[PDB]
């Protein structure tokens, strides 16, 4: 799978440290009353549409656990290291097709958005808990939406652009 | 309180599935004693710890009162006891909020960020032997993991850029919210290529070439052994 | 317009960690002024400035900005003209680029505030081709410019607001030459032919000396000497010891005075001495 | 003797902007100083010196080892490197690391790393800045642990690429201070692409490039004659030029041959007084 290549070996740590950076720093209130620090995977998704695309799952992962460890739940950065970085490669591996048009993107987006929520539901009625599961559900759900949207937001003019 | 710390990567790794891996009662008793000694060990020192814990108190709230409520038995109307075993229940899960949550943050406050992506690359090492890339992962996660602090300073930048312009972040709702996240996300993506392309550029020409391979710059097994101890004590009992 | 009153800040409120990066600030610039602000890194610049378009309310003090009377009870959604009232410019302006093309793009700053589409449109090919050059380069994408040419796509989106205060926050960086003499020809320009009260934080001392009206020396968040380039640039001593000093022409004068000839007052441009070597070229 | 350059050109005029019929060659231990506008290669060639931007035409030689595909690394090796923007080419997880960075893979070393690390901080004087992360400091700061980076590899030929074209004049003034004192000590080429007049003043010998093509080749002193046209040019004017142009802007007409400071001075005080 790895190579891996001479550009994109820094472009990957680049975009997981822009995704880290993010997602400490912007913060999304929705109304009433959590916030969606997610749009980290904003950066994820658009990293796996861009190029992207298998190796993307990097961008997921890697950026992913180490959330878990700064935010920080140290604890669940296996967990988010595993449910992430297969996440961006469901998105990344689903995708192409050729990138053409909106809806090539609307399908793979909706599965690899469900790896979050399944994988996190799974991660929490494990130590927990049937509310815990439902209540992951519901806010990862709310965060699925709001990534998924942005990147579908920004993904258009980028891929004009972007370097290789 | 700083340790080894490569070892408190392994701890993190652990201590998720150490922790349901343990009915009672006992192997409660186990648990926390080995936890709360750690924390006597580590300093605290208890407000990071309880300022730790309010955040997630409406979570611990939802999940002891619907595992309670949903079990006594709740449902259909009718209350009363029997609703014990949802009460330990309840009382077993908020125990178990209560060390999850205390043991992130300790294990937070413990390591300094910095030396975790060498850890990472420490533990990395069997999976040499699985073929899998371990100095691509490492040199990555180290150069991402020391942009970090340097992006969140671009992107505090330019959002003060575009909100000196305009751009009215935060406000709701989620459609109108999400339109306005673009002028900070577009410009950062383009940066982040360019941050890229100018680091690619640099590692070339630096010292470091074309390499991947290959060159680097007692507390330890005591808690680690003390662990495995405590570890085989849990896989005593377990109902199971 | 500006004027700051025992104005103070500090990161992060009351609660540790504390960190006064301003403490009892007190200054006053005219309509049509031009402000300079000077300093170290960190010294409360940057603050001071972020202090003007309301990104930071003052833990105590007033600011009064025209119309606008910024207090710490003031309410953010209150001060929402204020940022097209006062234009910034953040060191390096072409990273807040984004949009496709640069017409859109300058436009996109009023669009927030108004605005008729069409008359952002218009605006922003008459802010395109007033900043710099870049003549109808209204359909090409800022990505494709350079950097210089980027900057001035960016400067324009801000100029787009129609701002009585522009605020620059070192906008000659990393500029070759020609492109900071440009630049700065062109803020006063702005500054001269239409408004315009202009702040602007920098190191480069030359420009200071030529085009300010008045400066402001910071110093760990303190505001220490405030006036006249003449009156700033008097004590030469106190800013060596400051890590700052004066102009190249001011030196030089003195370079000439321990020859030395006289002079009626410290030269702090090149033309300023070349007057006072004329009159006495022409007397001996 | 120790660049030559024969021919040179690039197709990217059909990025980085052009170059046609460039030919120059470079002293040991000179101080070597490119200057030009915009239009002009410059950090093109700057790209091409080291090794990275692959020219589709002429030749280029750092002596003795010439140019490109097979032995580039090997040109890489007795050639330093800095870069605008000490943000990024840091890399290194803090300043030891920074530096320790260049001398690791070449597939040494580990044990007599520490003592010419440590060393070369000390040579730069940081030394109680290794345990400092870049995202804390400076500008200026950066620029100089990535040139103690560099300079740990201690090569025959240094390439400045408007190193000092984002920094403060205090960074500046000190790096440039840094690299005169290194050149004292190492006595070693160093080829710089910028647009610092302190530094082409710095410089041994100045080449002036336009349109792609090296226009002009003369001593800094020679080429701060050109006055008012220095901006043009892509350098700022020398004070005692800017002196001369407003005297003359006012009747008075000084001398056509450059003056520094002491001599402007000297000439002043002899015509009046």
């Amino acid at each position: 799978m790895t190579k891996g290549s001479l550009k994109e070996n820094t472009i990957a740590a680049v975009l997981i440290a822009m995704t880290v950076a993010l997602s400490i720093l912007v913060v999304i209130p929705i109304p009433a009353t959590k916030g969606i620090v997610t749009l980290c995977e904003v950066g994820i998704y658009t990293s796996a549409i861009l190029y992207g695309r298998r190796m993307g799952l990097l961008v997921g992962g890697a950026s992913g656990f180490l959330i878990d460890i700064l935010t920080g739940y140290p604890v669940w950065c296996l967990f988010s290291l595993v449910i992430h970085g297969t996440q961006g490669l469901v998105v990344g591996w689903l995708l192409p097709r050729h990138h053409k048009g909106i809806r090539s993107m609307l399908l793979p987006l909706l599965v690899g958005s469900l790896v979050m929520v399944i994988g996190y539901c799974l991660a929490t009625t494990l130590l927990f808990g049937w509310p815990a599961g439902l209540a992951s559900i519901f806010g990862n759900v709310v965060q699925v939406g709001f990534g998924a949207g942005v990147t579908l937001s920004i993904v258009g003019p980028l891929t004009r652009l972007k370097p290789d | 309180h700083r340790l080894d710390p490569r070892a408190k990567l392994m701890l993190s790794f652990c201590y998720i599935i150490v922790v349901f891996l343990a009915n009672n009662i006992w192997s409660y008793a186990i648990l926390i004693a080995f936890t709360v000694g750690a924390i006597l060990s580590s300093k605290i020192s208890l407000g990071f710890f309880l300022k730790g814990i309010r955040p997630l108190l409406w979570l611990i709230v939802f999940t002891v009162v619907l595992q309670l409520l949903f079990s006594p038995a709740g449902g259909h109307t009718y209350f009363h006891w029997a609703t014990q075993d949802g009460l330990i229940n309840a009382g077993y899960i908020f125990v178990r909020f209560l060390l999850i949550i205390m043991m992130s943050t300790l294990l937070t406050l413990s390591t300094q960020p910095l030396d975790i992506a060498t850890g990472l690359a420490s533990l990395m090492k069997p999976l040499r032997w699985v073929k899998v890339p371990v100095d691509t992962l490492a040199m990555m996660l180290s150069i991402a993991l020391r942009f970090v602090p340097t992006l969140m300073d671009e992107a505090t930048k330019i959002m003060n850029a575009q909100r000196a312009r305009g751009v009215d972040f935060g406000e709701g709702g989620l459609f109108k919210q999400a339109k306005s996240l673009i002028p900070l996300m577009v410009p950062l993506f383009m940066s982040a290529f360019n941050r890229a392309e100018d680091l690619s550029t640099a590692m070339e020409a630096r010292g470091y070439q074309d390499s991947e391979h290959r060159s680097q710059y007692r507390r330890d097994t005591v808690t680690w052994l003390l662990f495995l101890l405590g570890f085989v004590a849990i896989l005593i009992f377990r109902h199971w | 317009a500006i004027a700051f009153e025992h104005v103070t800040y500090t990161y992060q409120a009351g609660t540790p960690m504390a960190h006064t990066a301003l403490t009892d600030v007190s200054l006053t610039v005219p309509d049509r002024g031009y402000l300079a602000i000077i300093g170290h890194t960190g010294s409360g610049k940057s603050t001071l400035i972020q202090q003007l378009n309301a990104l930071l309310k003052p833990t105590s003090g007033t600011i009064k900005i025209d119309e606008f009377t910024i207090t710490p009870e003031t309410t953010n959604a209150a001060l929402k003209p204020l940022r097209q009232h006062v234009g910034m410019v953040f060191q390096f302006p072409e990273n807040q680029l984004f949009e496709e093309t640069v017409r859109q793009d300058i436009a996109f700053g009023p669009k927030n505030f108004g605005m008729a589409d069409a008359d952002a449109l218009a605006l922003a090919d008459e802010m395109l081709t007033t900043v710099g050059l870049d003549q109808s380069y209204a359909e090409r994408s800022p990505f494709e410019l350079s950097g210089g040419q980027m900057r001035r796509v960016a400067i324009a989106g801000v100029l787009a607001m129609q701002p009585k205060v522009l605020v620059l926050d070192e906008p000659t960086a990393g500029l070759d030459p020609q492109g900071r003499q440009e630049m700065m020809r062109l803020f006063a320009r702005l500054h001269q032919e239409q408004g315009l009260t202009i702040v602007l934080v920098t190191h480069q001392m030359e420009d200071v000396a030529q085009y300010a009206e008045q400066v402001a020396v910071m110093h760990e968040g303190r505001l220490m000497k405030f006036g006249t380039p003449a009156d700033v640039f008097s004590n030469r001593e106190w800013l060596q010891d400051h890590q700052l000093d004066v102009p190249q022409a001011a030196q030089f004068a003195r370079r000439l005075r321990d020859r030395g000839l006289t002079f009626p007052k410290q030269p702090l441009t090149a033309d300023q001495l070349a007057d006072y070597l004329a009159q006495q070229w022409a007397q001996r | 003797t120790e660049n030559i350059i024969s021919v040179d050109h690039l197709t990217y005029q059909y990025q980085a902007p052009a170059l046609t019929d460039v030919s120059f060659t470079v002293h040991a231990g000179e101080w070597l100083a490119i200057v030009g506008h915009n239009g002009s290669g410059k950090s093109t060639l700057a790209k091409s010196l080291d090794g990275l931007l692959p020219f589709t035409q002429g030749s280029v030689t750092v002596g003795g080892i010439t140019l490109t595909p097979e032995t580039v690394w090997q040109v890489r090796e007795q050639i330093g490197m800095i870069f605008q923007n000490p943000d990024n080419q840091f890399v290194g997880a803090t300043v030891e690391d920074d530096v320790a960075f260049g001398l690791e893979n070449r597939q040494i070393s580990r044990d007599e790393m520490v003592p010419r690390v440590q060393a070369a901080l000390a040579q730069v004087g940081m030394t109680s800045f290794a345990q400092r992360e870049p995202s804390s400091l400076s500008g200026g700061q950066k620029q100089r642990v990535a040139l103690a980076g560099i300079v740990a590899i201690a090569p025959k030929i240094l390439i400045l690429d408007e190193a000092t074209s984002m920094l403060d004049p205090q960074g500046r003034i000190e790096m440039l201070a840094i690299v005169r004192q290194l050149r004292q000590q190492q006595n070693l080429t160093v080829i710089s692409i910028t647009h610092d007049i302190d530094e082409a003043a710095s410089a041994d010998r100045v080449l002036v490039i336009d349109d792609g093509r090296l226009v002009d080749e003369a001593v800094p002193s020679q080429i701060f004659e050109r006055g008012t046209q220095l901006v043009e040019m892509g350098l700022d004017l020398p004070f005692t030029e800017k002196l001369k142009a407003a005297l003359r802007q006012r009747g008075i007409t000084p001398p056509t041959t450059y003056q520094t400071a002491a001599e402007m001075e000297e000439w002043l005080w002899q015509s009046l007084s």
